[PDB]
RNA sequence: CUUGAGUCUCGUAGAGGGGGGUAGAAUUCCAGGUGUAGCGGUGAAAUGCGUAGAGAUCUGGAGGAAUACCGGUGGCGAAGGCGGCCCCCUGGACGAAGACUGACGCUCAGGUGCGAAAGCGUGGGGAGCAAACAGGAUUAGAUACCCUGGUAGUCCACGCCGUAAACGAUGUCGACUUGGAGGUUGUGCCCUUGAGGCGUGGCUUCCGGAGCUAACGCGUUAAGUCGACCGCCUGGGGAGUAC
């Protein structure tokens, strides 16, 4: 409802979904759009074209606080990055800079066995 | 190629902030000397370096704070 | 009898409390027979990343040639005193007396 | 291992002259310097096996440069491993 | 087992090790994969990369040529990474996403 | 006697070993700020999680385990193995120039020690991971593969176990025999000196000559030409089983 005009959207990339949300500088979240939401599931769940969709559902949540400048950060390689970054674009944004910021560690825990497929 | 060959250092200072900038990225991660051209023997020394300033806080670990 | 490097960071609001433990620990060094040479004050300075959610701390440096039963009650002042919040006791085979780079700038 | 200052005594002492380093006695000497003050660190180190592993090398040649004393001269090997209180 | 289950692990796999371990400059981009398809038989798999630069075909060529150079490496890191008999050859295509 | 084997002196490189500290990412959890209906998962699904407010996001704290980048067709170690940084104790290797000892050597049945992982005993710890197990699925069938959980275990201390495709499927030591291209680590001499040139050692990777080999291949780090000692083999199965 109030006036930030400069925020931040977060972009949880998983393999199997998409988490677009914006958020004030200092971490308070506004709002916020799931390739799931959006009315999607099974592969579509995790489909480049449900990620814009959900970036545009998450914009037409939060346009009424007033923001058209944004950066962003990138967590996962999942497919909808390029999606939901073009989508958020093509919504009116401007983006000053786009970040990788995925989750690497230092050797810290044991992954997960490897899926014999 | 080979910098610190042509320098002569006996061992590369961590206090040499100056200098060991020039062997990290933007991320603050160490560089390879396949890119560099530094030789192995110094390539460790920056490597020892590099961590002690980082230890020291001289150095980010990462460019993430 | 071997040559350290002694490099530790101060709480920056005890900047001023610096020289008077300088001045201690160089005694107490060499009191007990050990040189020093070279001892450098850089004073505050922008940290890289946060250290218990602060920057802006005191650096010091100096150079020692010691026992080594002097350098570990040293390190473990170092350890039981709260204004200095991180230090660092390295070894070195030659005695160094020159200037750093943190004061050429200087 | 030992520092030069101690070499330097038990070279003085056992050997001939001062640059007496090879004789067997100064080699049983150093060997048996070495041993009696490792096994300072291996009372606390217990499960330092690659340090012991070279403790035991020094030790077998200790025994075989006091064998092969014994074969060549027994009065200088019995004055030897009695000044050094060995072989008991 | 079945094509299109070791096509979704094998995408997982090389959008990992392309994020990752990668060092070419020519590569970057924050470059994606949509997905990859292969035959019946896992021995030949097709990889489709979809860049961000410009779509201007002087990058994109020069990823694609990146990829199809350094497809040994990736097809090394692939076999040890994820876990299947014979480590099939990579075949990179620009997935041409605007239409 | 000094050529083998050792000792001393000066140095060099190293994830060699034991002990103690400490740092920074990440996972999990706990407490808050923001913020709302999904999150998670699959080839599709459900079990699971959330309206007590999850997930996502920022801040703070706890705890355990492992150390991205450097990183290497690298290095060290007898092998197994060893990877943040710092200190302490400690083993070996190598080089230069000498000095010293004077065959003190090599191999080794029995013997002694070391010896991945799993496992065992006692106590502690327990984040992640995960046999067994509990579910959800798939399937003719699933007691598997896939999914959600998840105990032992993985971690530490002290003992035990003594086995691996413990592999270079190649015992140790010594001598000799055309080359070429690298890596790594010393070192000598010379040039206006860094740079560069000419040497000379150690370790190591890859082609290949003669020779060898059933062939594949090995090829100065031999599987070539010889010597010393040790281990071992004698058709497949029975069986590394019975006693
Ligand atoms: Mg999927
Ligand atoms: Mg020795
Ligand atoms: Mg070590
Ligand atoms: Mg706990
Ligand atoms: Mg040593
Ligand atoms: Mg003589
Ligand atoms: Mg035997
Ligand atoms: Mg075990
Ligand atoms: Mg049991
Ligand atoms: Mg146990
Ligand atoms: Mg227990
Ligand atoms: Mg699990
Ligand atoms: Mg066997
Ligand atoms: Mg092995
Ligand atoms: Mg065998
Ligand atoms: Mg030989
Ligand atoms: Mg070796
Ligand atoms: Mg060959
Ligand atoms: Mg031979
Ligand atoms: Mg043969
Ligand atoms: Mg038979
Ligand atoms: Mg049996």
């Amino acid at each position: 409802r109030k006036q930030v005009s400069d925020g931040v959207a977060h972009i949880h990339a998983s393999f199997n979904n998409t988490i677009v949300t914006i958020t004030d500088r200092q971490g308070n979240a506004l709002g916020w759009a799931t390739a799931g939401g959006s009315g999607f599931r099974g592969s579509r769940k995790s489909t480049p074209f449900a990620a814009q969709v959900a970036a545009e559902r998450c914009a037409d949540a939060v346009k009424e606080y007033g923001i058209k400048n944004l950066e962003v950060m990138v967590k996962g390689p999942g497919p909808g990055r390029e999606s939901t970054i073009r989508a958020l674009n093509a919504a009116g944004f401007r983006i000053t800079n786009i970040t990788d910021v995925t989750p690497i560690p230092h050797n810290g825990c044991r992954p997960p066995k490897k899926r014999r497929v | 190629f080979c910098r610190f060959t042509a320098e002569g250092v006996q061992e590369i200072d961590y206090k040499d902030i100056a200098t060991l900038k020039n062997y990290i990225t933007e991320s603050g991660k160490i560089v390879p000397s396949r890119i560099t051209g530094t030789r192995a023997k110094y390539q460790r020394q920056l490597a020892r370096a590099i961590k002690r300033a980082r230890y020291l806080s001289l150095l980010p670990y990462t460019d993430r704070h | 009898m071997r040559h350290y490097e002694i490099v530790f960071m101060v709480h920056p609001d005890q900047s001023e409390q610096v020289p008077g433990m300088i001045e201690r620990y160089t005694a107490a060094i060499t009191g007990a027979e050990g040189k020093i040479h070279r001892l450098e004050d850089w004073g505050r300075r922008q940290l890289a990343y946060p250290i218990n959610k602060l920057h802006k701390a005191h650096y010091v440096l100096m150079n020692v040639e010691a026992p080594q039963e002097v350098i570990d009650e040293l390190e473990t002042t170092f350890r039981f005193n709260d204004a200095v919040i991180r230090s660092m006791v390295m070894r070195t085979k030659h005695a160094v007396t020159e200037a750093s780079p943190m004061v050429k700038a200087k | 291992s030992l520092s030069t200052e101690a070499t330097a005594k038990i070279v003085s002492e056992f050997g001939r002259d001062a640059n007496d380093t090879g004789s067997t006695e100064v080699q049983v000497a150093l060997l048996t310097a070495q041993i009696n003050h490792l096994q300072g660190h291996f009372a606390e180190h217990k499960k330092d096996h690659h340090s012991r592993r070279g403790l035991l090398r020094m030790v077998s040649q200790r025994r075989k440069l006091l064998d092969y004393l014994k074969r060549k001269d027994v009065a200088r090997y019995t004055q030897l491993i009695e000044r050094l209180g060995l072989r008991r | 087992g079945r094509p299109q289950r070791v096509a979704q692990e094998m995408q997982k796999e090389i959008a990992l090790i392309l994020q990752r371990e990668i060092k070419d400059p020519r590569l970057g981009m924050m470059t994606t994969v949509s997905g990859v398809e292969m035959s019946r038989d896992l021995a030949y798999a097709k990889v489709y990369v979809t860049f961000l630069n410009d779509k201007d075909e002087d990058a994109v060529k020069a990823g694609i040529k990146a990829l199809q150079e350094a497809s040994g490496f990736i097809r090394s890191l692939l076999g040890k990474a994820m876990r299947l008999r014979i480590v099939p050859e990579l075949t990179f295509f620009y997935d041409n996403s605007l239409v």
